[PDB]
């Protein structure tokens, strides 16, 4: 049963291999799962007429960035 | 580089503890050796679960804190924070 319990752990592996494994695991576990909400704020900013009368439009109202 | 070195030294210590402690029960040794017999990807996957508060990973508090600080630094460098 000792041989069965004996396997390939991380402590035996060379450091660079374990570093690559950590990079992949950190990516999937943390960076993928990290969530921040910005869509409403971004769309509100994009839909604003950006000081069109202050700008020298001199004609029809210029379409907003979202448009 | 240093995070993985500390984690590997921890695995060195924990495997030795399990080998010293295997004599109480053979059934216990199975769930203790799940980690050491898991594939190397799975081992580090289960070691990197101290995010959130479920916190069933065997990583110690100081090693958790190192990554929980580096991750905050990375987030504030990316501007997410």
């Amino acid at each position: 049963v000792v041989a069965c319990f004996r396997m390939a752990p991380l402590y035996n592996l060379p450091r660079h291999r374990a570093v690559n494994l950590f990079l992949q695991g950190y990516e999937k576990s943390w960076i993928e799962t990290e969530e921040h909400y910005f869509e409403d704020k971004l769309i509100e900013d994009l839909a604003k007429p950006g000081a069109e009368p202050p700008e020298e439009d001199e004609g029809t109202k210029r379409v907003d960035p979202l448009h | 580089d240093d995070f993985v070195a500390k984690l590997q030294d921890n695995q060195r210590f924990r495997y030795n503890e399990v080998m010293q402690a295997l004599n109480m029960s053979a059934a216990l040794t199975a769930r203790k050796t799940k980690e050491f017999r898991s594939p190397p990807q799975e081992q580090i996957n289960m070691l990197l679960n101290f995010k959130d508060d479920k916190s069933e990973c065997p990583c110690p508090e100081e090693i958790r804190d190192q990554l929980l600080d580096f991750h905050e630094d990375l987030m504030t460098h990316c501007g997410i924070e």
